[PDB]
């Protein structure tokens, strides 16, 4: 089960949920050919597509998706969708910044994980080859490997999205101050003319 | 009554020539025959007349001991008693068990390549003689192993069996003393299906067998001794029929092929076509064997032989015979006839050997031997079976199908010298040898099937009825070239009349090339230390320090991507051996400890968070220790009463203290007896046996209930019965009842989260015609 969390949440934007296991370490593994390779590769190809097509569907429309997140938080706080007021622009900017920081924290939590094969940037490229090597080397059940590779790719794809969302929010935040600066400039000009 | 032609010569030469001509093992001390000559013998005389005529004027006496004879020169004064005296032998492989009538062997060369009696051997040596195989209808090596004291036969599926000794899986096989390339545990190539029609006996040497094996496993080596041409015509036809459409046929012919008897041959052919107690299962087996022996002169002999065997099953199971649990995590309840394999599923295994041997007798009592072998051990396995947590609530299941096809071509050369040597006025013996092996393993593996529907609506009434898949293209390839070079030397010093010391060793060079990185291992030492002390005429105490290693796989590497040091171990053994009735009965009691090093264990800490790109799944080496004891009795209890019995206690624990190889019982007991009647009932033989084994368990993972479970087999008894009647001199009929009380038990205890059942009660009826 792969769930795409469009709405802002503590859980990663792209989440992999797997059944718990107590089979992580087996005392003895039978020598000879593994019967799980074929079905392991078959299960990988099934899950990998649903996770890849969930990532690219989101990158395609990330501008609207993230501005829709902004719009839900904007309205959840009582603000209107269209913001013109000085009070409203300043209030709206904080939301964008608060969202940006939340995404920054989430991205930093993924990035500041100890280095290993799973956390490598090139991991998506290397995942299928690595998985098959693990099945062939271990001769054991695919379950633990498949769940790990998908959870680790859910984070990889969440880090790609989060990195891009911050870029969108930086540009949205920049535009906000511009309106604010000119708005206060125009309030000033007008106040001087009224005297 | 055979034709003998030996001229007057040095006595020792005459005794080696008589041994060849009479088809008998001749034992004699080299110091005793040293300055004596034989008298001339020519003509058709019985073996008894021949030796009495040959020895005329030598002052020597003969001890007739079945298919062997011991020559001694008694002296006027009391002769000092030295039971373990260095002796010259006519048959380098040991005494022939065929037509002996016994369940105990004579001499055997299986430990150090020296021709020794079991008491003289400072190791645990068990032999299943020809008569034991005839009597209890042991048609193959699995049947032999089930009847071998201290051996546990555990099965993966219908055509994949594994043998366990002293907590270890036996991966070592030898054919006439020449070791076969170390068997892959899962990729059955045909060793575990060797048909008994072409062999004389099977010798099972237990512990750490490295000295003559080279690189291999711990627990034991199974040496199979092929049948040989004879100087007098003899052969037989044997037909058999038994439970679940089991039909067997065998033809054996042996004799001289020229008037002088210089050329001799033996040809054996067997066929078995059987069904099973298991559904949609059938297997067809064919054995062919031919051997020719040429006497180039009285001291030189050339041998050319070849053997073939094909094992072709249909309906082969795969993980077990059934899944342990259903989709909900509830334990399955299936009948003993249940077979998970599809009708077309097959693990087809074949073997062929082409051998040539050269043997020479040198003037100094020394004998040289040259052995050239070309072996093939392949498999064609298009497998398919119900696999996984099945059935589903609507009594549905899924099929898993994969195809494996591989072949191993081996070319081996083995030269060795054996002879007596004097040192400080005493006669000792030495073995010096060299060996070279070049093995090539090619294999393809198919798991990316084209457009295949692997579902079946009915599980309970599964018939094996599912279509065969389009296997596609190979998903993995194996192309491995192995070069193993050996050198051995063993000395047996006759220290005092009561003490004999064994000192020897092997130096091994091992190299594997292929698709994976090159493995190189040079100067690998394997020590051999043994001693035997004569308490009295009957008993001798022994002690041994033996070793063996196995170069690990390219898959078994540590975090630093460096390969793991070879899996290896030492056997520390103390024991006592008895000899009664002129060697016709043998008893033993031994204490053993196996010390293991570099037992590959998964490196969980690394594997959970792998840091090196060169290794994605790494291993860790650990230590393990077997502690146990074994008692054994074999041979004549009375004049027509024979036995083969044994008791084995074993526990293997790892570095932590945890018990391991738990599916092999800690305690096991075996007894196989037969009695030949006297007087009016002379033509009747009756027999029986029983095998008991303690509790055996394995931890299994319940995926639907996300928990580990303990799958146990409580202790159990298996009773076999037997009877034979000699109707005519040439014709005899026999009956064999196996699992007499029809016990339900398991052969597979949770491997691949599946189980397998042992044979229900079954009978075999056979008739044999001797020419």
């Amino acid at each position: 089960m792969v769930i795409t969390h469009v709405q802002g949440g503590g859980r990663d934007i792209i989440q992999y949920i797997p059944a718990r296991s107590s089979y992580g370490t087996p005392p003895f593994v039978p020598p000879g050919p593994s019967p799980y390779v074929g079905t392991g590769m078959q299960e990988y190809r099934k899950l990998r597509s649903t996770l890849d097509k969930s990532h690219s569907e989101l990158k395609k429309n990330l501008k609207n998706e993230t501005l829709k997140e902004v719009d839900e938080l904007k309205s959840e706080a009582g603000l209107p969708g269209k913001a013109v007021s000085a009070n409203d622009i300043r209030d709206e900017k904080s939301i964008v910044d608060a969202l940006m920081d939340a995404k920054a924290k989430s991205l930093k939590a993924i990035e500041d994980r100890p280095a290993n094969l799973y956390t490598a940037s090139d991991f998506p490229q290397k995942s299928e080859s690595m998985y098959q090597s693990q099945l062939l080397a271990s001769r054991k059940f695919y379950g633990e490997f498949l769940d790990r590779h998908m959870s680790e790719l859910a984070k990889a794809y969440s880090a790609d999205i989060y990195k891009a969302q911050i870029a969108i929010l930086k540009q949205t935040s920049q535009e906000l101050e511009n309106k604010a600066r000119s708005l206060e400039a125009e309030a000033q000009r007008a106040a001087a003319e009224v005297e | 009554e055979v034709e003998f032609d030996i001229p007057p010569q040095a006595l020792g030469s005459a005794l080696q020539e008589f041994g060849r001509q009479a088809d008998i093992q001749v034992l004699y001390r080299p110091e005793e025959v040293r300055n004596k000559r034989s008298s001339a013998i020519k003509g058709k005389l019985e073996p008894n007349q021949a030796i009495t005529e040959l020895l005329r004027g030598t002052g020597a006496s003969v001890d007739f001991q079945g298919n062997a004879i011991t020559i001694s020169v008694a002296e006027a004064a009391d002769s000092s008693v030295d039971l373990g005296a260095t002796m010259i032998t006519s048959n380098q492989l040991g005494t022939i068990t065929e037509d002996s009538g016994s369940y105990t062997p004579g001499t055997i060369a299986t430990a150090t390549r020296l021709v020794l009696t079991p008491r003289e051997t400072p190791q645990s040596i068990t032999v299943v003689t020809r008569q034991n195989m005839d009597d209890f209808g042991l048609n193959n090596i699995d049947d032999v192993m089930r009847h071998t004291p201290g051996i546990t036969v555990s099965a993966y599926d219908t055509d994949r069996n594994n043998y366990y000794a002293r907590g270890f899986s036996i991966n070592n096989f030898q054919y006439d003393g020449i070791p076969s390339t170390a068997r892959n545990v899962g990729y059955s190539a045909g060793n575990t299906l060797s048909d008994m029609a072409i062999y004389d006996r099977v010798e099972v040497l237990k512990g750490a067998t490295g000295l003559l094996t080279g690189a291999g496993s711990l627990g034991a080596t199974i040496n199979l001794i092929r049948k040989k041409p004879t100087h007098e015509f003899k052969g037989h036809v044997e037909l058999g029929a038994g439970s679940w459409d089991n039909y067997r046929s065998e033809l054996d012919v042996s004799g001289p092929l020229t008037e002088s008897g210089n050329v001799r041959g033996r040809a054996v052919a067997a066929y078995q076509d059987k069904h099973s107690f298991m559904d949609h299962y059938e297997r067809k087996t064919s054995v062919y064997y031919g051997i020719l022996e040429f006497d180039l002169n009285p001291d030189t002999m050339l041998t050319v032989g070849a053997d073939y065997q094909d094992n072709d099953p249909k309906g082969s199971g795969w993980s077990g015979s059934f899944p342990l649990f259903d989709s909900q995590g509830n334990r399955n309840d299936v009948s003993r006839s249940f077979n998970n394999g599809a009708k077309w599923s097959s693990w087809e295994q074949y073997t062929r050997t082409v051998f040539a041997n050269l043997e020479h007798n040198f003037a100094n009592g020394w004998v040289g031997k040259v052995q050239l072998d070309h072996k093939i051990n392949g498999y064609h396995a298009p497998l398919g079976a119900i696999m996984g947590d099945w059935p589903a609530p609507d009594n549905s299941a899924k099929i898993v199908a994969q195809k494996y096809t591989g072949e191993t071509k081996s070319n081996s050369l083995d030269i060795y010298l054996t002879g007596p040597f004097q040192f400080l006025g005493r006669e000792h013996e030495l073995v010096v040898g060299t060996s070279a092996s070049f093995s090539h393993w090619e294999g393809k593996s198919y798991w990316n099937l084209r457009n295949y529907d692997n579902t079946t609506d009915d599980f309970i009434n599964w018939d094996g009825d599912i279509g065969k898949p389009d296997w596609g293209t190979p998903s993995q390839y194996i192309d491995d070239k192995t070069r193993q070079l050996g050198s051995y030397m063993t000395a047996r010093f006759n220290v005092t009349d009561d003490l004999n010391l064994f000192l020897g060793g092997r130096v091994v060079d091992y190299r594997v090339t292929g698709l994976n990185p090159t493995i190189r291992e040079s100067g690998r030492f394997i020590p051999y230390v043994g001693a035997v002390y004569d308490l009295n005429d009957t008993y001798s105490v022994y002690a041994s320090y033996t070793d063996i290693f196995m170069p690990q796989d390219s898959w078994y590497r540590d975090s630093s991507n460096k390969l793991l040091e070879p899996d290896e171990g030492q056997n520390y053994e103390i024991g006592i051996k008895g000899e009664y009735l002129d060697g016709r009965l043998n008893t033993s009691l031994a204490y053993f400890e196996i010390h293991e090093e570099n037992r590959a264990e998964e490196d969980a800490l690394y594997n959970s968070k792998p840091t090196n790109p060169a290794i994605t799944y790494a291993y860790k080496g650990i230590k393990a220790k077997t502690k146990g004891y074994e008692a054994e009795i074999s041979g004549e209890l009375a004049p027509g009463w024979q036995v083969q019995a044994g008791y084995t206690h074993k526990i293997i624990r790892d570095d932590s203290g945890k018990k391991v190889s738990t599916w092999e019982p800690q305690d096991q007991l075996s007894l196989y007896t037969s009695y030949k009647f006297k007087g009016a009932l002379d033509k009747l033989t009756v027999g029986g046996g029983a095998r008991w084994q303690g509790k055996s368990w394995q931890m299994v993972y319940n995926n639907p209930r996300s928990r580990w479970e303990k799958f146990s087999q409580e202790d159990y008894w298996l009773v076999d019965l037997m009877a034979r009647y000699q109707i005519t001199d040439k014709l005899s009929a026999s009956v064999n009842v196996n699992n007499v009380f029809d016990k339900t038990y398991y052969t597979n205890i949770g491997f691949y989260t599946s189980a397998s059942y042992g044979d229900p009660r079954n009978l075999m009826f056979s008739t044999r015609w001797d020419f």
